[PDB]
Formats: C-alpha cells, structure tokens, sequence
C-alpha cells in the first residue's frame, strides 16, 4: 500500500509506516535559482550534503489541555550545523524545506492535529500599541504556545487559538499547504515546501520566510489506564540551499 | 478643427471607469518580472479550497476552538438529530465568516454546487453510521429521521477512510441565488441523524468529535459586486 | 470564452467505486462532482466566471484619505497638506488587498477636489477661481515648509494643477517596488540584530504628496478638501491567505484584539420551530 | 495601429475597436477579458495523486 | 427595407367563394383583403411599418421621478434623499410598458439637476459651483445615513459626479435580472403558505440611489431638484394584453375603482341632425 | 472596424457610418432598424388551418 | 491635440437622442435568454387582433 | 460634429508631458548642424570615466 | 532596445596576464570587469540605460522666472512687466544644463498664470474674466512703454492671448540661435581690444517678453504672476565638464566665494564604533 | 501616415500609434526612445590602444 514513505536527504533517512501523502507546496518542486532570476553577481554556494538534511527539533508534550505551538523557520536552525554557520557566515540565503512531524498514539487513543505551514506570518501584538520582543515570536528550536483566551502579556504576541496570532479565523487556514495528523489513521505528515518571497534571495536574519503552526482541533483525549505522556517532534530538512555574500561572522 | 458633439457623460468620473490617462513617470524601467508559487488568476480557484466550518456556534463557544467540534457520543435509542443548519452560504451564521461565506459576501449572487466534508476525529476502534440529508424547501424543516430521508441524503459508514462528501446538487428555480437573506430564493437545510449508534469496546473514551468542511464544486458562480457587511471603521487608521 | 463545467447524466449503479469516500489528511480537496452519488440528467451550462477574476476584484476606484487645507491662516502649516502614501488607512481597500500576500499592479490615481467657504463677518465676496496643485515627492526629495517656499518649484517632480469646476485629475502610474512585487505582508525586522520596527513598515517607502492653492492669501477662508483614488489595475497576485476576522486598529502594525469567529446561535439543532 | 476584439455578450443569442494613445504600457486599460484558471496548485496540491474512484489512502 | 402589402386589382365574381363569410367563434380573425369584396385596382403602396416595432415605441427617454435635497438644514435627513428603484410611479412608462407581460431591455439613465436658491435674509452671496453626487447601491448593501457619513466613498458601488453647468450625466446600464425577463406582472404570493404580499412587489428588488452635495454646509440654503430619465433600450417583448382603462393608485399594487368602459354617445343611429 | 449601412429615406427619390467605442454591448445604440413581423401567432392561432375560400366550419 | 470645432447642439439632452454611453457595471455577465412563445416585433401584431367594438355606448 | 467625451486629466498640465503644440514662428529656417567632437547620447558616458575621490576630508 | 552587458562566468586562474595592474597616468580608464578579479557566476542582466539618456534627462517643465504686473495703479511701469530671456536666474535648470558647453534643442514654453484680489476698501466687486497677453519681441523690434500703447497689436510678433480658468498656454519654438549650438559657456570678450564685458553675456541675445492684461483700468487692483516653464526637446549635447560646487551669485557672471571640496568626517579610517 | 512602434515594457514578460499633425518639425514630441551610447570617446580616449591585458606601460 502506499502508506509507507521513505525520505532520504543526506546521511538521514525517516522510514514511516503510517504517512498519508506529501503535499508539495503550490505544485513547485524546490530548485535552484536561475541566471535569468538572479540579481547577484558572485558565485554561490552549494554545500548539498552538509547543509541540505533533517534536523531534529525540540519534543512539544501534548496535554489534554493543550492549545498550539509554533515555530518561525529561517530562525528554528540558527544553531543547527553547517546550515547555521553557512546562515552565520553569508549575507543572501535561498532554500526549500521538507517539514516531517511526528505523534503517535495506539488505537484507544483520539485526537486531531492540524500542521500548517504558513508563509510571511506576521504576527499581532498583546498590547495594541507596543513593541514585540524577538524572544517571543521566536525562540530557535524551543516552541512559542497559544492560550486558550485573551492573553495580554507585556512584549508579547496576542495568544489566541480562534485567531492563530494572526486576527483571521483558524477555520479559514487551510488555503495554506496544510496536513492532518488524525491518530486514527495518521502518524505524521510531510510538508514539502519551495522558496516564496517577493526577492530572488534574502537575508536569513533579518526575515521570516515562513512559520509551522500545530493547531489541535479535536482534543487528546483517553482512558483511564493508556498512556498520558504523547510528545510531538517536528523534523526539518533544507533543501536546495545556496549562499551569497561572503564576510565575517556575525548579525548586526 | 474637427467638429464635434459633446454627450451626456461628459466630464464626469465614475469608479468603474475604463479609459486611457497619461503616466506621471514617462519611460520608467519597470523591474522584471520572477516567477512565483502560488499565483492566483480567479477568486474562484480560492473558493475551491475546503476550510473548516464552525457549526457548534452555541452561546460563547466562538470565543474558543470548541466552535469547530461537533458533539457525538452512544446514545439510548437510535436515530436523534446531530446538527442542523440552513444553506445560505454568506446569510447564514454558520458559513458566514467560512472562506466561501467570505468571497460570496464580496458578492450579490452566488449559483453552483456545494461540498460538505465530515471528518470523524475519534478512535481507531469505534464505529458508527450517520445520516447526511439535504432537503428542497417548499415543506419546512424535517423533524425525525422518517422525514430527513425522503430528500437528497447519503449513508455514511465510518471505518478506515475517515472523510464522506455530501455534494449538495443545484436544485434552483432561477439561475442565480442572492447571498443575502430573501423568502424568494431559499435553499434548503442541511441536517445530520444517527443512522446507528457509536458503538466502542471496553477502556476507550465514548464522546468523540466530528469536523465539517465546505467548498464549492467546478460549476459555481459569483455574479455581483458589491462591499462586504463586515467593514466597520469610525476613523482613520493613525 | 471559458465556460463552467457542464452537468453529464448518470444511472443507477452498484459497485466499489467509492467517490464519496475519501481523506482529507493528506490536504487534498476531493472533486467530488453531482453525477458521482445520485442521478443527474445533462445540463449544458453557459455561466461565465468572469467578474470573480483579479483583475476584475480589485480594479475599482476607492478612497484611500482625504487631506484638507486652507488658502488664508494665521499659521502657515493649515495652508498646505501632506501625505505620506500607504493603502492601510481605509479598511475596504486594505481587506481587499489583503488577501494575497504580494502583487504586482499599476495604479490610477484620480483626484475629487471640493471647496466650502468657511464662516467669517465678511461671506460677501467675489472670489475667483480656485486653483490647487498636487506635487508628488520620490523618496529622498526637498520638503517644502511654507505655501510660498521655493521648493513647490517642480522642476524634476511630478506635478497636476487643477482649475475648478473641470473634470478630476486623472494620471497613471506604472510599478513602483524595488522589488519583484508590492509585499502586503512583510515577517521581519529592519535592522539585521533583529530590533528596530517589525512589520511592513520597512517597505513601504513610496514618497509622499503635497497640496496647496496655488492662488495668494485672500480676504475670506475657503476649506478646500481633496479625496484621492486610487485604481489598481494591470494585476497579478500570488500565494492567497484568510480575509481578516478582526477590526484594525492602526496603519503601521497588524495588531488587535481577540474577535469571535462568528455569531451564536444559542442551539445546535435546527427545527421548524421559532429558528 | 488598430486592434480588433468580441465584447461581454450574453449566451443563447459586438467586435469593438480599440486604438492605444501613449507610448507607455502602465497607460492601457485594464485586461478584464482573461477568465481562465487553474485550482490545480490549491485544490489538489499533493505527491502521487488520486484518481476519486480508488479508496485513495487505500 | 420592409413594405406593407400591396392591393392587386379585381373583377366581377359570381361563385360559390365566400371570403366575407366566416366564424369568429374559433378564435380567428378573418384575412380579407379589400380584394376580396369590391372591385379594387393596383396600388404599389410604400409605406413602412417602422416607427411602430417595439424598439422604436419604448425607447424614449421618460422621466419616473424627482428628487430633492437641500445643502444645508436643522434636520440632517433634508440634505440628503433616497428613492428605491421601479418605473410604476409616473403613468406614461408605466403604461407604455404594461403593454406587455415580460420584457427584456437594457437601460440608458440620464439625470437632469437643477438648483434654486431658497428664501432667507442673507441671499446676497457668492457660492462657487455646486457638485452632486449620485450612488447606486445593489441589493443588500450599506446605506448612508447622514451626508458626511463614510458610506458615501463608492469603492466597490457604482457612482457619478457631476458639476453645474456642465451636460446632463448619462450612463449605460445592462439587463439586470435573476430571472430571464423582467416580469411585469407577478400573479402569486410571496410566502409557500400563499400569504404575505400579493402582486409585483416582490420581484422588483432592483436597489436604490442616493442623493447629495458634496459639497459642505454653506452659509445659505439651496434645493437641488434631480430628475431621473430610462431610456429602454435593446427591447424584447412578449405576450400583448389590453391597455388599462381605469386611473392609478398605488406603486405597489394593481388596484382600482371601476370606469366606464368608453364616453357616452346618448343615442345609437347616427343622423344627418346634430350630432 | 467600421460598419456601413444604409439610412432611412423615403421612396420615389446615404451610407453612414457607425463605430463602436466601448467593450460592452449595452453602449451600444437602439437597434432602430428592424422591421419585421409575423402576426401568424395572434392572428390565425389554430390547429387545422382555414383557407378563406372554403366555407370554414363547413 | 487634435483641432476641432464645436457645432450648435452640444451639451444638450434631447430626448430622441440614439448615442453611446458608458456602462456603470463593466463585463456585467447578463443572464442567458430563453424561448418564450408570444414574442412581439411590433405594434401592428397587436392591432390586427379582432377585439369587441362598445357600440351602443348610450346612457349609463 | 463628432460626439466625443472627456476624460479625468482634461485640462491640466503635467511636467512630464510628451504632446505636440503649435510654433509661433512657423517655417523658421534652422542654422545647419555642424559636427562637433565630444557629443554626449547617456550621462552613463560621463559616469565611467574615473576621477579622484577626497577620501581625507578631516576637519578642514 | 539596449541591454547593459552581460556577466560571464570565470573560474580560478594562475599566469601572467594582469587586468587589475594598469597605469592611469596615460589619462585611460581601466576596463576591469568583476569577472577579471574574482570568480563570478553567469548573469543575464535585462537592466536599460533608458532614463539616463540627455533627452530623458533633460526634457522636464522648469520654472525660470515669475512676473508680476498689476491691473490698475498710479505709476504706468506697474500694470505692465518684462523679462529678458534667459535660463540663468533659477539654479535647478542652470545647473542641469551646465553640465555640457554646446547644446542644441527646441523649446517648449508653458505660462501658468494665477491672479489674486490686492487688499482695498472696496473688495465687493464682480469682476469679469481677465484676459492675459504675452507678446515676444525679437532682438530689435519695439518697445512697447505703457499698457495703452500701440506697439502691443503685434502685426508680425508672436503673441498669445489667455482667457482666465482654461488650460495653460503652451507653443514650441525652434532652434533659435546664430551659432551651431547654444553657448553655456564662452570664454571671452566683446570687443577685440580684449575689453568690454567678459563671459556669456554677450551671446544671450534672444529677446524679451512683455506681460499686460488686455481688459482696462477696473475698479479695484488685482495682482497677476505668470510663471515661465522651459522644457528643452530634441536634444544634442556636446563636450561635457564637472557639475558646480560653489552656489550661484549672479546671472551674467560666473563669479563666486570658494566652497570646501565636501563634508568633513573628523577622522580618516571606520571603524565598528560611532560611526 | 501613420507610424506604429513598440512601448517602454518590462522584461520577463504595446504597439502605440502616432501621427504627426503640424507642419514643423519643432512641434513633435520628445524623442525618449534612443538608447545607444558610445564611451569610447571619454574611457579610452588614446593613441595606440591597450589590450587590458598586457602590461600596457610595459
Ligand atoms: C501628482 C502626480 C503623481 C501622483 C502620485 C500619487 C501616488 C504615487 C504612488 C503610487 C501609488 C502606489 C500605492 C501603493 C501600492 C501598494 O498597494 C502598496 N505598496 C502596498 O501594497
Ligand atoms: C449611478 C450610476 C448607476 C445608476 C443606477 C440607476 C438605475 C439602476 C437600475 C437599472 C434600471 C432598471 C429599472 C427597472 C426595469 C424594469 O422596467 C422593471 N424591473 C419593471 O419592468
Ligand atoms: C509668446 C510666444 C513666444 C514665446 C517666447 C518665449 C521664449 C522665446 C525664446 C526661446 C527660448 C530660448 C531660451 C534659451 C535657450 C538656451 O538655453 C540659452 N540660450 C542658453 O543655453
């Protein structure tokens, strides 16, 4: 049957037995940049096997009462490997992506996540007029939460599920390239996603290509006597990644 | 010169004006064009997609997520009614803020097909059947199981494949529908009964949750423009 | 002349074709069509998705604001008016461009100038005919700073001038961004330390407009109020996203306050009772 | 120099002339004639498609 | 190039032929030529059924209503008017059109706006040019309550402007109907039930204009009366029905007192006396 | 694109020209021109036609 | 531009006019036309119609 | 004579305007066209040639 | 349709070829494209040198001067005003058309003219429309010394005449000069004793124009200024030289006080400190 | 005598019309089409020309 998926990119290969399908972006496979879409001048750099291969992020725990998480990703792999210091050591960056997120269950236990991949997020505030800290849209590999209502924190993101940061309905946010993790019949969900900005190459720093959003819609729930302890692992691969604009280390 | 008549028209602006005005920046190097994923040509191709639709909109549930879960458990006899709601895409409360509520309320007339979607979200070892009617308006709203399936309805038996489509079929007098509400084009009601019950074994929780999904077929049509209802500013944005 | 999909008859059948039964884990919108789970009869369909196209959702006129400025004060800033040019000051205009993330379009921009005389001791006058002028700025030009400065010169700037009671101005104005499209949306910083401002503040840069009379101080003020609309036409559009649930709050950020995703209602079964 | 083209009819029952006037392209009128699409990229936007007969997560 | 018919000539008959003989009773009416009775010569006629086809009878402009609004008032409702869109409030293209039962035509609307300035104790002014402003509104949207009110801003509802002095405005409007004529009589209700209203009024929903300044308060009071013109253009017409004989009511139903079928003679035989 | 015709004269004893100037049909002029009929519908509305000779109802 | 000259009858509305307008609804997708029986080209359909003559219009 | 409609922008005056106007000094005969070295078609000519840059411009 | 070239891919190198060693004192600017030092990528580059062109450059609306004359007065030298030509007096088109020494192009000259009520006892007046003439004078022709006076019929001089509220008057005026080009510069003297008067001045010589209204005395002043705008077409350029430092002090010399070379920066080397 | 030439449109992705309606060549429009150049005569502007790379001053 065509629900066992191998994906192997590098020295790392994800083998699952419950995958459901890929979905690729808008049809567009990720590839590199042409002569007749560049701008820059000098000779990038294509690392292929050092750079372009699954990193592994931190376990999310998912409670009965769990809300949602996310992850802002140029910035998740900042301090992953010879993909951060190429980030670390260049000026212009362009990749693709192959977003794998993992949860199991058994079949006594129910619930429904929802793994959204959503391009230039930009996300609200708690407090109308004030300035959002860095450490709180993103965190690296350490996952952001939503809350259940209003939140109103100082510095910080407007939390809440019914509007996913954002100020749209969280019903409405599929017309992004989207998956569902049911764990009836699922296990994981893979996400391929190609390079969207309106520049040919960008500053991996500065910006925010894109955000993953895990959103649980039906609520874990189990018995009595079944495990409690589910986590969520989320697996990334860069695909496709060039570099230009050689200098010294740094971001200022 | 050359003589000429002036119509009525004349020097006057309207907002869906076609003409040809001249450039304030002559010869401007326009920046070349990149290809880009995702690039939309139709608002319809939007609408096509399936979002998911709020149907548990009961008194401080849309202040929350619980709006989008549909309650369903056993239960003690047999054939109750799950939900209910009237197909007014763009009218009704429902599929108002839907994503085809939203681009149907940029509009005055809608016509064409409507998909709903129903994911079961429970576990892997329940079972259960559901009734899933749509009904012509011209009676009023069926009120047992014994009425619901003398109109459009499908049986839905959940096992592996988790998801059924009822495809509600463009059964109209006129072409065209208006989005908001009027007694001349009504469209009917969707509605959902037990068939069967939800039958679990021993050590799996009992109360398990349903989603909805909507989109439109390949034969649907807006007609009208016109501002969308959900607008409301006082002031400037300063 | 590209039609809807025709309706194709179908009969009873019976079988393991299964249409209606399908997964929507893995993001995939099923096609299911009528004639795939009860019985149709052949429709030939002549509808036209013709006014729901990008080009025909966004290209009409709207008021993005409205600048007001006086011909006699006693201080010299009430007598001109600028504008720093954004499109996120009027809700409509901002919730329609909202729905894509980048486009690419050119825009025509038209002018609806209307003066009141204002209420002084001395209404009984003979004014002439106002004359107004609306210079455009590039990003990085000479601000003027008084109706008589020398800068309202428009040697290298754009520049329309407008007798009243004519037709509205009307110029066009080809794709303007440094980039490969105007990006409605911007998920980042401005300095490279990830501080500054965060949002799409960054990129707007577009210059900004200036209006006065181009008339001498008279002996009677007249309130003149000048609306500006602009017509996006000539558009492409990418990678669509959620119409906004929340009501906006200010120009330069995206932020709220928490809405409902909809209105209650107070059951969840319907009936042919008081529904 | 001019260009002729069918008008917005309607079905089951024209030809205008058009002439451009200034020497730039961001002059013309708008293009409200091009109604084609493709839902392709959003509407089945998957690896190994489906073929809506099949069980499809068989 | 269509002519009427010509008359051919004839001789004495004597035959069992009988064109003036026949039955009316099967709903026919008879084909008799001149011909057919009298001995007749030839005549080549030339005369053209041409100024009597549908599309020459209708398109004719008709005015159907007049509007008024003030530029300045106590009461906020008087400087501002509205008028929901029929053809049934003025009798003559109401009664031209009621020749029919169905009809399908485009519309060419045309305003006529004059103004007059209102007694008060200070009419020696000098107002500069008055501009009006007249938005149509589809069915089901936002309706302006007040002249400064932000609804007036036509980014998506159809508008004009219009300064004094200049041609009447006219714009080409298409056939708007859900159904595939407009009907001009609706024998039936409203409700399934056959209750709520009776008649005509339930398929008119063709929106609504709306009328003001845009101007701002002056220091005099000045009514503007705005007359609107339908020019039915592009006719269609189906199934004839009798002329009304009785007087108008109402726009919203069909109602009437009973008249007299035609004027009174007082005698039947026609003399070579007075009459 | 333009398009000739003939105008309305009288008889016993031309030529205008007309271009269209907008990309709708409903700009366009009145079609003044057409003069045909067929009161084959109103008059004559039978099954088993009459030949007006006969006695007809004979 | 091009020079021209003004004749006597501009700017005024006459109510026979036969001229060309803008649309206020551009690309305004009309309904399709149906087959109804009982279409009228003219007047004088109408009037050849057979219709009862009130002759003894005498007196109440 | 020919029924014609103003547009927006009627009447106003543009910088950048590229229309065509009358001579008030028709037939005037030109002076004859001489060939000169150095003619200049792009300022982007001029910027390619080098020249010195004050890179010491410390206080006075 | 010119493209800028084209960047061709390199790769490593080791001999004696040297495109970065070259000598500059042979007044040679050195060839050297980045695919000579270091190793580029291939670049197809579709970028246009359009707006940089000396047409483009060149041709735009510039305002050169501002008259000012009155409509009654009791000196006669005030109701009418004049100017001799030249492009001297406003730095902006000076300093753009300074760039070359020869130029060769037609003129294209626009008047906006504006008037405003002067302050007086009487205000309340109605005046009718104002009628401006602008006649040119050859260099020779005569003078004309009042408002009244005869030399203003303009029997073989170019005029033009304005009614107030219509489009700005606009004419074009051929290649005027004597010589092959028009003289920025001339480096010399009037008489051949090397005396007389030294720099441009003596090969302006293109005439003046002459400003009045054309109505007569009325009954209260009124104070017209009518702007000049130059705009150079069918431009040929020749022998170009640096653009000024030093700002301007006079129009008929050259003359000026010495201007730092550019803005100081207090120390010589950056570093990652306040800088 | 009319003349067609093409517009000023972007890369990656027109046809005006004029006609020329005075009797001087003083009246016409700006000629904002010529885009050619020739630096040789501003870089390189020396006898015995050098081959960028030789020594060149060998
Ligand atoms: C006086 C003559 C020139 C008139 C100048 C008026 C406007 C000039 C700016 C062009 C308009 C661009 C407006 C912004 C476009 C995009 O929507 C925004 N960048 C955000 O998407
Ligand atoms: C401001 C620009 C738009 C102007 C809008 C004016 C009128 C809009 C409605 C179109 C006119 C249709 C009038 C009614 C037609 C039919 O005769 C009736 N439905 C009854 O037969
Ligand atoms: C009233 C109708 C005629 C209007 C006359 C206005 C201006 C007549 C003179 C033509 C303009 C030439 C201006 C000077 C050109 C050159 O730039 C200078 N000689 C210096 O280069």
């Amino acid at each position: 049957s065509d629900r066992v998926r191998s994906i192997t990119l590098g020295n790392s290969t994800i083998t699952t037995q419950e995958s459901a399908n890929v979905v690729v972006g808008y049809g567009v496979w990720p590839d590199y940049l042409s002569d007749e879409e560049a701008t820059a001048e000098d000779q990038p750099t294509q690392p292929d096997v050092a750079t372009c291969r699954f990193y592994t992020l931190d376990s999310v725990s998912w409670m009965k009462e769990s809300q949602g998480w996310w992850w802002k990703f140029p910035d998740a792999l900042r301090d992953m490997g010879l993909f951060g210091q190429n980030m670390q050591y260049h000026y212009l960056g362009r990749s693709g992506y192959t977003i794998h997120v993992q949860c199991n269950a058994s079949k006594f236990h129910q619930g429904c996540l929802l793994v959204v991949c959503v391009p230039e997020a930009e996300m609200g505030a708690a407090n109308i007029n004030e300035k959002i800290n860095r450490e709180h849209l993103s965190n690296g590999e350490v996952a952001n939460t939503f809350s259940g209502t209003k939140s109103s924190n100082t510095n910080d993101v407007q939390q809440a599920v019914f509007n996913a940061g954002m100020g749209v309905a969280v019903g409405n946010l599929t017309i992004f390239p989207h998956q569902w993790i049911n764990l009836r019949t699922n296990n994981c969900a893979t996400i391929v996603m190609p390079y969207i900005n309106s520049v040919p190459m960008d500053n991996m720093f500065r910006h925010y290509n894109f955000t993953l959003m895990i959103i649980p819609f039906a609520k874990l729930d189990y018995a009595a006597g079944s495990s409690t302890y589910i986590p969520i692992t989320v697996t990334v691969a860069p695909m496709c990644a060039e570099y230009n604009g050689l200098r010294l280390a740094g971001h200022q | 010169g050359l003589p000429v008549m002036n119509t009525p028209g004349s020097n006057q602006f309207l907002t869906s004006d076609d003409y040809q005005s001249p450039t304030a920046m002559p010869q401007f190097d326009v920046t070349p064009e990149m290809n880009i994923p995702g690039e939309v040509k139709n608002l319809m191709e939007i609408a096509e997609v399936d979002s998911v639709v709020p149907v548990n909109n009961v008194n401080e549930n849309v202040n929350s997520l619980e709006a989008y879960r549909i309650p369903v458990h056993s239960v003690t006899e047999t054939g109750a009614q799950v939900f209910g709601f009237t197909l007014q895409p763009g009218a009704d409360t429902v599929m108002e803020r839907t994503l085809l509520g939203e681009i149907l309320n940029y509009y005055a007339n809608w016509s064409g097909s409507i998909k709903l979607t129903f994911m079961y979200c429970g576990s892997a070892m329940a079972t259960g059947k559901f009734l899933l009617a749509y009904s012509p308006p011209g009676a009023g709203v069926p009120k047992n199981r014994r009425e619901a399936m003398l109109g459009t309805h499908i049986i839905w038996d959940i096992g592996l494949q988790s998801s059924c489509v009822l495809c509600v079929p463009w059964i109209s007098q006129t072409h065209y529908r208006f989005v908001s509400k009027d007694i001349y084009t009504d469209a009917g009601f969707i509605t959902c009964w037990y068939q069967t019950s939800i039958v679990v074994p021993a050590e799996v929780q009992n109360q398990s949750v349903i989603l909805c999904f909507v989109s439109a077929c390949n034969d649907f049509s807006v007609r009208l423009l016109r501002d969308s209802p959900f607008v409301r500013q006082t002031a400037f944005y300063q | 002349v590209v039609r809807v999909a025709d309706t194709m008859p179908s009969g009873p059948s019976n079988s393991e074709s299964i249409p209606a039964l399908t997964a929507a884990e893995t993001g995939h919108t099923s096609q299911v069509v009528p004639s795939d789970t009860i019985q149709t009869r052949h429709v030939r369909n002549f509808h036209v998705r013709s006014e729901s196209s990008v080009e025909n959702f966004l290209s009409r006129s709207a008021c993005v604001y409205i600048v007001e400025y006086k011909t006699r004060d006693d201080t010299p800033d009430k007598m001109y008016d600028s504008w720093v040019i954004n499109t996120r000051q009027v809700a409509q205009l901002r919730r329609k461009l909202e729905f894509f993330t980048y486009v690419r379009f050119d825009v025509e921009v038209t002018f609806v100038i209307t003066s009141v005389q204002d209420d002084s001791t001395r209404q009984n006058t003979d004014t002439p005919a106002l004359t107004h002028q609306i210079m455009y700025v590039p990003p990085g030009g000479p601000i003027p700073q008084a109706v008589d400065d020398y800068n309202w010169q428009t040697s290298t700037n754009p520049s329309v001038f407008w007798t009243e009671g004519n037709a509205p101005p009307r110029m066009s104005i080809p794709f303007m961004s440094v980039g490969n499209a105007y990006s409605n949306f911007y998920d980042g910083w401005s300095h490279f330390s990830q501080t500054g401002v965060y949002g799409f503040n960054t990129l707007n840069n577009m210059g900004k407009l200036y209006f006065r009379h181009v008339n001498d101080k008279t002996i009677s003020p007249i309130t003149s109020k000048v609306r500006i609309y602009f017509k996006p036409k000539h558009v492409k559009a990418w990678v669509p996203r959620p119409p906004r649930l929340c009501e906006y709050t200010h120009k330069d950020n995206v932020d709220f306050e928490p809405k409902g995703v909809t209105t209650s209602r107070t059951q969840l079964t319907i009936s042919n009772s008081t529904h | 120099g001019a260009q002729v083209s069918t008008q917005k009819t309607g079905a089951h029952e024209i030809h205008y002339t058009n002439i451009n006037y200034y020497k730039d392209a961001a002059s013309n009128s708008a293009n409200r004639q091009d109604f084609t699409q493709d839902p392709g990229k959003f509407t089945e936007p998957v690896k190994d498609i489906m073929v809506k007969s099949l069980p499809a997560l068989n």
